[PDB]
């Protein structure tokens, strides 16, 4: 298997690319949340030169992890969907074990744990 | 499916100064399931007493039978059947079975009229004699038993003193089998006088 | 052995006998069949005693882990199904159990879970396990209500284990009483079957086929 | 069981351990192994305890009935043919393994007896689970033109053989000596080396001590 | 066991180990396996000790009674009987047995009846679990019209090496030698046949 | 077909005190009704004050005192050389046992010694690692004739106080280090006339604050 | 055949017998009588092995009505339960043994006190003031063991029967089809027709 | 699960006062044929130890070759080899009782009987047994098979407790050893003739003795023995 | 585990499930439902060997639930069916397989039909108007064979089944408590409470 430690430090202390990572999302389309006193709202930008689009078809921004919760994102869109997937099959296996559906928080420390885990796995950015 | 151990129940005699005793608990089950606990094991033939353990039908069987032959060995002989010569009795009637015994552990208990000396005997199912100076033990509890009269026992003991050691020792051994106790009774013999007492004991 | 677990008005009572047995052999007169998961969590033990000592023993640390990392109590829902899915991965390997996961939440109320061996998980009212457990549903059944008072409720419990203490030859020694409230449980004693059966005999009126 | 047969100059000696065994546990400490058949006809027996009581008996019975028939002392060969015969015809099923020996007319005779049937001579012979612990003793220390003090010695040292080193064999040992010319003696506990020693304490209950809930008195006489 | 009979020119002679078996436990180290049925009939018992002994037991009661009426019987005669009883009772019986006797008409005669209850009437027979290693021996060295020291040289040499190879066979080598003279015992002690 | 166990026999047995514990044990070895060893000790000192037992399958015995005598071991290692608890040992040879519960150790473990408040402790444990902390525990071949007397004698069972009408039950205390020795020597003396697999020698490890005191007893040889 | 019960009280004794009957995965019949009337003052009821329970009942039926006309007299319940169970003793050990577990239930008109008698196939006989065969003991039992006092009625003891029959319809397995209910006192035996 | 094929017979051995003596005879058993008849069953491990195998014969090999390459690895790095860091009997053993255990842990077990006999540096007899199961006990003396049951208790008439070891010398040892190898050869039949004896004692050292006999038999009395019972001639 | 029903109609599928769970000679609980709902418009109810039935059920629910989210997009009953059958045909050959009997109802929006899926532990998938699994088929095909027709409303289909759990009340051996009966059609699936 391949090995390679791509995420490593630097001698002024930063690990290269995670930073750079973020410099992905810095490129992304934007997307805002804002919660009010009885909602959240997940808004979300879509570049406007690519016409001829189907919006039918083509993938939303915003993504049902369950029927209570969303995740919207900024990045690579092919990177995205790899958490999606993830955090929908965790949020089925917590239903299961503990009878109960996932909280917003438990949720978010899974994805945030799974983003963590390659920043310091071998073979993989 | 093994005879000896469906109902439970045990037996155990002793020895003292011009006395015998001889005890039994009360329990019948028929394995988990307690039924009785006025199951007596314990009958006499004149003097001569005879306790019964294993299989309660041929428990209930046995002690028939030895009515009907002690009442015709008194009506021929004309007098009551003596501790010894009752104990070569059962011995015969048990082998006469060898090879389709009565499941039973019986114990013979008494004293000699004419000699005044205690006796006691235990069998096997198929009717080996296993005499003793000291005690004899029988049921599912014969293994607590043989612990409990092994440490407890000495000999030469007085009736009063007698009947505290047999009851003890079948007490603490019905309490640790499952299938023994529900009560349990105590006879004690002396030459011309037999009491018959009730313990009390834990009911589980 | 005889357990049983209850849900009533005050929340729920747990009553198991104290006798261990290698076939007619009695082993023990004092055995703990009651084991305490944590201070809210009580699970009861009946089959296999290292196979159930050593789980819910297992399942105590879960729970505890449970708690640190979503700091909140394990419902009874999850604490059972813990239980039942770490049992049913060894399914057919000989695991030998009958438990009844109680406990008190918020969200739930007070809940029984009885959970088994071979897989079962069932949520109840009224859940009575072991080899005397006939004997114990008899009593409950025919004396239960849901507005039993909680001093009702311990005498119930306590009599119905009594009743199979009894009748089952591999049932005895003594009654452990606990009652489980949503602060925690509260241990109601051992009491000893040789003494309770005669006080209860005496003062009930009952076990007249018994010579006293 | 451990028993034992030892032929000597003027006659033959048998001798038996008094253990009697119920699976591990010890039922009876001092049992007598050593069954008469006739005055001077004496049997040890090994195996199942009732089969080899009982078949010592039936034999002793029809053996005195013969003696009383014939106006005879009873022989031997007698009992062993009456024995085997018996036990063949039950196919092994009566466990009983038995060492006859005695005196008649005829000689002093010593053979051993299985269940099933077959019988064996000699100077010498050892039944039952302790029989190889005794005949290793009898092996190594027995020889032609023994006198009655030594065969008991040799006889009783391969019973204690079986006592210490056999589980199955413990207690006591008796003997019973058969000679040419003189009644049988019986020694019952010839040797006693297994006394229990002095209890640390005594277990006399303080009387009063077992509850009671009834008393009454039991009616034996008419 | 190893047993065997061994016709020759004065008569015949039978052979046999002394050893008897429970298991790998000698039960026996001098057992008598050569039996009389009759004053110049005998036989060398295999199989089950107490099988062969009453099997043996009834054939010299039936041939004591035939003696009686008939006056003595013949070594085919006595064969007969031991048949009869294996025969008829085989499923019951774990017996082999080699008949020898000598009459002054036939002279010296053996007869074979192994497990199933047949008869086989030969000039020399072996049998018993010892008897498989000397099979291609006896064959190589039998003759028949033998002196007497030749024939026991032969049956010694034989159940010496049965004796070698088989756990199930040892002790002493008795032989006993039925001729017009009459019958002579004959033993033969480990020291010396074992060194052959 | 090769069993992989077997049933080298012997009894112990484990009494606790007030500020003591006694672990006793014969030391008998035999398979089936041959004894091995007359001297082969199956009670041995594992350090901080605990003492232990394995009985049953001698091969599975010596393994688990061997494995937890390296338990103890590295549990120094690990953390900086702490007394291991009786407590703390007990759970930790569940954890032994139970790692084994698909083939198990055929043994019955009882452990001795003192607990935090210097108090005397017995557990027990089944083959698979159920547990249980008592005043009383006999295991083994003869436990079924020791334990009851145990129940009797200790825990004063089945006793109650003369005169009282069976009401006053007699009240529980603790025994002097010399009235339990004389019931230990007592049980196996007793164990020993009646259990073929109990007898040749008795070694009692008692524990208290001090340290592990050993004493020895004969045992009947038969 | 599987539930009988039995319960003495004062003055009579009451019986209580399923009316199922099942082979295989059909209850083929749902109002079967498990009992025969030995004498004017002795019922027994029976359970166990097909086609064995009837044979038996009804032998012994027919045993017990050849003694009450040969001598002009009936056989006290204590001396019929002594004949059914020497029955039942020789049967164990016969090629084919009686697979009949029964119960007894007489007014002995002597003594002028009800008795119910307890024996199973094996031979082995009780007095009890109540008993069962079966699994139906695992239940009722220890339930009267709670409610029994021995100086109730006829009534009290039907109402403690009903509290048996609730119990076993709510635990049991099986479905049994109820109990046909007979008394037995000082004025013979009678069937009570609701229940 | 295994089945024995090509066995050895009893071992039998017992403490003196100054050592240990060890014996076993010279057969490997094909069931109830005799097959072969020059087989060494005591293996010396240095000067100081010797092995007694019963059982498998094919087992019995493979722990020669242990046993063999033991001595070798032994010496690897090992200065001292011939004298404080060599092989003790304690140290043979136990490598054998972990094997031997550890086998029948995985239900494959070398079908065995072992005795591993010597004498320590410090002068101390040892004399420990262990088998297939990896049971494993120490006595005065030790025997497998049918020595166990006909050995033991003519060797504890010498040797009947520890006080009695320092009171028994090598020449009185020595003749219990053989005499049991004599009653052996009557009644147990997969036994021979031939056997080799080994001592090892703390001042003399290792004696190993080849092609022994069994000798001074009874075996007279058997031309009186008539029958089986009523046979007169 | 026992009785499962299960008859489809006009314009809906009606499945019956019985409420004991029964361990050695106790009922130790009356009132289980044993279904599970895969999705808003199918619904599956089981039985078979105990743990293994929850196990399985949750197991597929789990799955199914999983697929909705990801498509944004409800499968149809006769994919769910196919897939269901699909790991019950892997189970067969496993180690230890899946012991546990299916029907899978469900209406399909797309056809606007109802549609029955028996599936038994082997794999074994039949669409069918009504199926059962157990010894409750041997009376109540029959039953339906005669009574049954496709035309049928849900009411009409719910007196049918009536009569179904009248007959297995009246001959089965086991007291199987009653039934649990729920509808599925194009509102989804609800409960029956009184029945
Ligand atoms: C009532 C009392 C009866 O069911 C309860 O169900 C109790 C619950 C309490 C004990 C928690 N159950 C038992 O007492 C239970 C009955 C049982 C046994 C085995 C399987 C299922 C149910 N008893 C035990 O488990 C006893 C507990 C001992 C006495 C402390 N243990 C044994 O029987 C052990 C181990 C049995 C075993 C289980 C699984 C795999 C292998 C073995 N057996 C022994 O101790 C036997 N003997 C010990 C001494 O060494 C030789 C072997
Ligand atoms: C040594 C001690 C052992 O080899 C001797 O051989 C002695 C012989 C002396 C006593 C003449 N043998 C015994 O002590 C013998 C050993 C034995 C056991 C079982 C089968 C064969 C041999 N023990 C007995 O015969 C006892 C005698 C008792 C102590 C009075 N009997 C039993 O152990 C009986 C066996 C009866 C039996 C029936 C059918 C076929 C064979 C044997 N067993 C029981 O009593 C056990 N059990 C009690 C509960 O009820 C059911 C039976
Ligand atoms: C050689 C040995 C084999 O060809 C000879 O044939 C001799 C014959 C001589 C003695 C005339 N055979 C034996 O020695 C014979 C071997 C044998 C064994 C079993 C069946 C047939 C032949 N041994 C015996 O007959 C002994 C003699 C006793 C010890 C005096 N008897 C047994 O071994 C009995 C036989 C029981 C039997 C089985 C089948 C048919 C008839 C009888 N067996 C046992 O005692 C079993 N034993 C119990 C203790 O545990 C080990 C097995
Ligand atoms: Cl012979
Ligand atoms: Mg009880
Ligand atoms: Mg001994």
């Amino acid at each position: 298997g391949y090995d390679r430690a791509l995420s490593i430090f630097s001698p002024d202390g930063h690990i290269f690319q995670v930073e750079y990572a973020l410099e992905a999302v810095k490129r992304g389309t934007c997307a805002v949340g804002v919660k009010g006193k009885n909602c959240v709202v997940l808004g979300c930008e879509r570049r406007s030169t690519l016409k001829l689009q189907d919006t039918r078809i083509t993938p939303s921004k915003v993504s049902k992890i369950d029927s209570h919760v969303v995740l919207s994102f900024s990045g690579l869109n092919a990177d995205s969907r790899i958490l999606i997937e993830k955090a929908r099959v965790e949020a089925q296996s917590h239903r299961l074990t503990l009878e109960d559906p996932v909280t917003v928080e438990y949720l978010t420390r899974y994805v945030a744990g799974v983003q963590q885990r390659y920043t310091q796995s071998g073979g993989v950015r | 499916s093994d005879p000896s151990s469906i109902n439970g129940g045990i037996v155990v005699a002793m020895t003292g100064k011009d006395c015998v005793a001889i005890a039994c608990d009360l329990r019948l089950g028929s394995q988990s399931l307690g039924v009785s606990n006025k199951f007596e094991k314990i009958f006499h033939y004149g003097h001569v007493f005879l306790g019964i353990t294993g299989l309660a039908t041929d428990v209930t069987t046995l002690n028939e039978m030895f009515r009907y032959k002690t009442n015709l060995y008194k009506l021929k002989e004309e007098r009551a059947i003596e501790p010894e010569t009752f104990t070569q009795l059962v011995s015969s009637s048990l082998y006469e079975r060898r090879f389709g015994p009565y499941f039973v552990g019986p114990v013979v208990a008494g004293i000699n009229s004419k000699s005044g000396k205690p006796f006691i005997a235990g069998f096997d199912l198929i009717g080996c004699i296993d005499e003793a100076k000291d005690f004899i033990v029988s049921g599912t509890a014969s293994d607590q038993l043989f612990g409990m009269c092994e440490s407890l026992y000495e000999p030469n003991l007085e009736p009063e003193d007698l009947f505290e050691t047999i009851s003890q020792a079948l007490l603490n051994a019905a309490d640790r089998d499952a299938l023994s106790g529900w009560g349990a009774v105590v006879y004690i013999i002396k030459k011309d006088e037999v009491v018959k007492r009730y313990l009390k004991m834990r009911q589980d | 052995t005889t357990t049983l677990a209850f849900r009533f008005q005050g929340g729920i009572i747990v009553a198991v006998d104290s006798r261990a047995t290698a076939g007619n052999w009695v082993a023990s007169q004092t055995v703990k069949a009651v084991i305490e998961i944590n201070p809210f969590l009580l699970g009861t033990m009946a089959g296999g005693a290292a196979d159930c000592q050593f789980w819910e023993t297992w399942l105590g640390s879960q729970c505890r882990l449970h708690e640190l990392r979503e700091k909140e109590r394990i419902s009874v829902a999850a604490a059972s199904k813990i239980l039942s899915n770490l049992v049913y991965q060894y399914k057919g390997a000989g695991l030998s159990m009958g438990t009844m996961i109680c406990g008190y939440t918020r969200k739930e109320g007070p809940t029984i879970y009885y959970v088994d061996s071979d897989g079962t998980r069932l949520k109840g009212d009224i859940f009575c396990v072991g080899s005397g457990q006939t004997f114990a549903y008899g009593v409950l059944d025919s004396n239960y209500k849901w507005d039993l008072s909680v001093e009702d409720a311990l005498y119930l419990g306590k009599r119905s284990i009594l009743a199979a203490a009894h009748r089952d030859a591999y049932s005895g020694g003594s009654v452990n009483l606990y009652h489980v409230t949503e602060d925690g449980w509260i241990y109601h004693g051992n009491h000893d079957v040789g003494e309770l059966f005669w006080k209860v005999k005496e003062e009930e009126g009952s076990f007249n086929n018994v010579i006293g | 069981t451990t028993i034992v047969g030892v032929k000597f100059n003027n006659g033959v000696v048998i001798a038996a351990d008094t253990r009697s065994t119920q699976g591990p546990i010890v039922a009876d400490k001092n049992c007598a192994k050593l069954h008469r058949i006739s005055p001077k006809i004496w049997c040890a027996g090994a195996g199942t305890a009732a089969d080899t009581e009982a078949v010592t008996q039936l034999i002793g019975s029809n053996i005195e009935l013969h003696s009383l028939y014939t106006s005879r002392e009873p022989r031997v060969v007698s009992a062993l043919q009456m024995l085997k015969q018996h036990l063949f015809k039950y196919q092994g099923h009566i466990g009983a393994y038995l060492i006859v020996a005695g005196v008649d007319p005829t000689g002093s005779h010593l053979f051993s007896i299985h269940a099933h049937g077959s019988t064996d001579v000699g100077y010498y012979l050892s039944l039952g689970s302790g029989s190889l612990a005794a005949m290793a003793v009898l092996e190594s220390h027995w020889k032609q033109d023994l006198t009655k003090e030594e065969a008991i010695k040799l006889a009783s040292d391969a019973i204690q053989a079986g006592i210490w080193n056999d589980l199955g064999s413990g207690s006591n040992v008796d003997v019973c000596v058969m000679e040419i010319g003189k009644d049988a003696e019986y020694l019952r506990n010839y040797l006693t080396p297994n006394v229990r020693e002095e209890k640390q304490k005594s277990y006399k209950f303080p009387r009063g001590t077992t509850a009671v809930l009834k008393e009454s008195i039991v009616n034996i006489c008419d | 066991t190893s047993i065997m009979a061994v016709t020759f020119k004065d008569g015949v002679i039978l052979g046999a180990d002394s050893r008897t078996t429970t298991g790998a436990y000698i039960a026996n180290r001098v057992t008598d396996k050569l039996t009389r049925v009759h004053d110049k009939i005998w036989c060398c018992r295999s199989g089950s000790a107490a099988d062969t002994q009453a099997i043996a037991d009834i054939v010299q009661y039936h041939l004591e009674l035939y003696t009686s009426q008939y006056g003595t019987p013949s070594t085919e005669t006595a064969a007969s009987v031991f048949k009869e009883l294996c025969y008829e009772n085989k499923d019951n019986l774990t017996a082999g047995i080699i008949v020898a006797g000598y009459d002054d008409k036939n002279k010296g005669e053996v007869y074979t009846i192994p497990l199933g209850g047949s008869v086989h009437k030969l000039p020399y027979a072996i049998a018993g679990s010892g008897s498989t290693f000397i099979y291609g021996y006896c064959d190589k060295n039998f003759r028949e019209n033998m002196s007497k020291e030749e024939t026991v040289d032969f049956i010694k040499h034989s159940l010496s090496q049965a004796i070698k190879w088989d756990g199930s066979s040892g002790g002493v080598i008795r032989m006993v030698v039925l001729t017009a003279a009459g019958v002579e015992r004959l033993i033969f002690y480990p020291d010396e046949y074992e060194q052959l | 077909q090769f069993n992989p166990y077997g049933d080298n026999g012997g009894t112990i047995l484990g009494i606790a005190g007030e500020d003591f514990a006694v672990l006793a044990g014969d030391t008998r070895n035999i398979t089936d009704y041959s004894i091995n060893s007359r001297y082969e000790p199956k009670v041995f000192d594992c350090g901080d004050n605990i003492v232990m037992s394995a009985n049953g399958f001698a091969a599975d015995g010596d393994a688990l005192v061997k494995r937890f005598k390296n338990s103890v071991k590295w549990y120094h290692f690990d953390h900086n050389d702490k007394k291991l608890s009786i407590n703390s040992a007990a759970r930790n040879i569940q954890h032994l046992l139970y790692g084994k519960r698909f083939f198990p150790y055929y043994v019955h473990t009882i452990i001795a010694g003192l607990d935090e408040d210097g108090k005397g402790a017995v557990y027990s444990f089944d083959p698979v690692g159920s547990y249980e902390r008592e005043q009383c525990r006999a295991g083994g071949a003869a436990a079924s004739l020791i334990m009851p007397f145990l129940d009797n004698q200790v825990n004063f069972k089945n006793q109650y106080e003369p005169g009282t009408n069976g009401k006053v039950k007699k009240p529980l205390k603790y025994l002097s280090v010399e009235e339990v020795i004389k019931l230990v020597r007592d049980s196996f003396t007793s164990a020993t006339e009646r259990h073929i697999q109990v007898g040749d020698g008795l070694e009692i490890l008692i524990v208290t604050k001090d340290g592990v005191r050993k004493e020895f007893y004969e045992l009947k040889r038969d | 055949m599987d539930i009988i019960l039995g319960i003495r009280v004062q003055d009579s004794v009451i019986l209580a017998s399923s009316k199922a009957v099942t082979r295989g995965i059909s209850v083929l019949k749902d109002s079967d009588d498990k009992t025969r009337q030995l004498s004017p003052h002795t019922l027994m009821s029976f359970a166990g092995e097909a086609g064995d329970t009837v044979q038996f009942a009804e032998y012994i039926q027919a045993n017990i009505q050849l003694y009450s006309i040969r001598e002009d007299y009936e056989l006290s319940p204590q001396a019929v339960s002594s004949f059914v169970r020497q029955e039942l003793a020789k049967s164990i050990r016969s090629r084919r043994p009686y697979q009949v577990n029964v119960l007894i239930g007489g007014y002995d008109k002597k003594k002028n006190k009800p008795e119910l008698y307890q024996i199973d196939y094996l031979g082995t006989k009780v007095e009890l003031p109540y008993g069962a065969h079966g699994y139906s003991g695992f239940y009722t039992f220890s339930l009267l063991d709670h409610h029994y006092r021995p100086d109730m009625t006829t009534e009290e003891g039907l109402d403690l029967l009903k509290l048996c029959v609730q119990e076993l319809e709510k635990r049991m397995p099986m479905d049994f089809k109820g109990v046909i209910v007979k008394i037995v006192d000082k004025d013979g035996i009678r069937q009570v027709d609701d229940f | 699960t295994q089945q024995p094929i090509v066995t050895g017979t009893s071992v039998i051995s017992m403490k003196y006062d100054n050592g240990v003596i060890i014996a076993a005879d010279n057969l490997g058993s094909y069931g109830s044929l005799l097959r072969f008849n020059g087989v060494e069953r005591l293996i010396p491990v240095g000067d100081n130890t010797v092995v007694g195998i019963s059982g498998d014969i094919s087992d019995m090999q493979h722990i020669e070759r242990l046993l063999k390459d033991l001595v070798t690895e032994n010496a690897y790095d090992n200065p001292l080899a011939d004298a404080e860091e060599a092989l003790e009997p304690s140290y043979i053993f136990e490598y054998l009782a972990t094997v031997m255990y550890q086998r029948r842990s995985k239900m494959n077990p070398l079908w065995n009987a072992i005795i591993v006999a010597g004498v320590q540096s410090n002068g101390d007899q040892f004399l420990r047994y262990v088998n297939l199961l990896g049971v494993t006990y120490s006595s005065p003396t030790l025997a497998t098979g049918f020595g166990a049951h006909m050995a033991n208790p003519l060797l504890r008439k010498v040797v009947d407790r520890e006080s009695d070891i320092p009171k028994t010398t090598v020449q009185v040892a020595e003749e219990a050893i053989v005499n049991a190898m004599r009653v052996l050869y009557y009644r147990d039949a997969r036994s021979s003739r031939n056997f080799s004896l080994a001592i090892i004692d703390k001042n003399t050292g290792l004696t190993f003795k080849k092609n022994l006999q069994v000798e001074n038999m009874k075996w007279d009395f058997a031309k009186d023995i008539k029958g089986y019972g009523t046979q007169k001639i």
